[PDB]
């Protein structure tokens, strides 16, 4: 089978009860695809990091070994690929 | 994810509804809707926790006028009345 | 409203449609079936999912996608006993065989 | 037949229901349906219950009795992230959401 | 209790059927049936275990002219050719 | 919930290896009520014990502290009761 990993981040840890931080194994079904993903807002020009972990099979994350935000100006921003810690960095350009 | 919650159902009781009560692990909901032919009514009762996301929020582009709402305390849909969307005129 | 979904009755008599022969017991049952209209909003007696739900929602806005449809949920199980090509007795507990709850599907 | 039970194309698009305010990702995706007719005999690939036979039988025998119907068997979960009420984002992974297969029921 | 038997399949064939031919944990089956306008066809195909006694059975007092047969043994349906039932005539 | 015990006996207890004779609990879901049967030929005077053990909820079995086979004359014969033992024995009367 297909296995995958991603870089985990949790903005709200606290009431979640969950790390901040860390990796994360994903778990797919029978040839289904596996992804990573990361969200943030952009409170003008500073960043706030707000989620990243597993993303299950998804199109709009086929083939993407960079992690790249494509909507013009969101209030939350997303970025999904395929490919191991393909998380661990982000960018974004409309 | 357990049968919690209580609410008041008219139109959209279960079987087993007791006094006019249903109860779920979801959300209340009251409605207001206009039929086909012009009438309106009032209906209420009980929607499981799994898809309530999607109908509490409902479409705008739903062919029908209607407004749903939902609530999440106890026999919170008892006072619930919804009020119709408006009707867009024109161009005329 | 009468024509919203939920169960029906019926009952499947095994002389009527020509299995006494293999069927010892019982002679029929009540087996009921499910019909009526999926409309929104799905309560939660209709136990639906979140696939059908959405689907509903579809609907509301575009009627060229068909509403869910009203089908068995929860079944139960009666005991036959019947006849093999041998001509051996068989006691067997078959299984959904009877409705006993109706949902959108 | 192309009227028989099978899988029917189905995309959601989350700015098109209106839905694009709350779901951050996906902008929509492929849900499918079930559509078709369920006729005698009922093959493996269909899925059905001993009841859904059993009213297909009967159905075959007096049209009065409706026929069994096409919806999904088996259905498969899709990520989405959203905002809560409280403006707060939420990554789930919803069950349920897209048609893998279809059957009688 | 798995899938063990192959059949031949035609015109009930599921999506995943390889040369015609289909897998299944209960029988294969041929069906040759009259339609509402008088037309007869030859079809055949996998069936699942439950429920496989009463769809074998089938029913004499179908209202369209039909016979189904199974077997029980790899492609056992291939050569299985069903005929139907012949037609009662009279009081005339 | 509700309870049940019935006499177990099984002609073909060869081919299906299990005991010939015995006794059986049954197990009903939620409200359903729980019954004994019993099926046997009559080899013309004689009687060839078939089968009896636990039968779930059937309208046929309903208050009938005893077992008794309806039919006239039938190939196989067959009774269902509601109590305990009930069909440690039987009787015909069409």
């Amino acid at each position: 089978a297909e296995t995958r990993e991603c870089i985990y981040y949790n903005a709200n840890w606290e009431l979640e009860r969950t790390n901040q931080s860390g990796l994360e194994r994903c778990e797919g079904e029978q040839d289904k695809r596996l992804h990573c993903y990361a969200s943030w807002r952009n409170s003008s020009g500073t960043i706030e990091l707000v989620k990243k972990g597993c993303w299950l099979d998804d199109f709009n994350c086929y083939d993407r070994q960079e992690c790249v935000a494509t909507e013009e100006n969101p209030q939350v921003y997303f970025c999904c690929c395929e490919g191991n810690f393909c998380n661990e960095r982000f960018t974004h350009l409309p | 994810t357990l049968p919690f919650l209580k609410c008041y159902c008219s139109g959209h009781c279960p079987d087993d509804a007791i006094n006019n009560t249903c109860i779920t692990n979801g959300h209340c909901f009251a409605i207001i809707e206009e039929d086909d032919q012009g009438e309106t009514t009032l209906a209420s009762g009980c929607m499981k926790y799994e898809g309530s996301d999607f109908q509490c929020k409902d479409s705008p582009k739903a062919q029908l006028r209607r407004t749903i709402e939902c609530c999440r305390t106890n026999l919170c849909n008892q006072y619930l009345q919804p009020t119709l969307p408006p009707v867009v005129i024109g161009p005329f | 409203l009468k024509s919203s979904c939920k169960r029906h009755p019926l009952y499947v008599d095994f002389s009527d449609v020509g299995w006494n022969d293999w069927i010892v017991a019982p002679p029929g049952y009540h087996a009921f079936y499910c019909h009526g209209e999926c409309p929104f909003p799905l309560a939660d007696h209709l136990n639906s999912t979140n696939h059908a739900i959405v689907q509903t929602l579809v609907n509301s806005v575009n009627s060229k996608i068909p509403k869910a449809c009203c089908v068995p949920t929860e079944l139960s199980a009666i005991s036959m006993l019947y006849l093999d090509e041998n001509e051996k007795v068989v006691k067997k507990d078959y299984q959904d065989m009877v409705v006993e709850g109706c949902g959108c599907r």
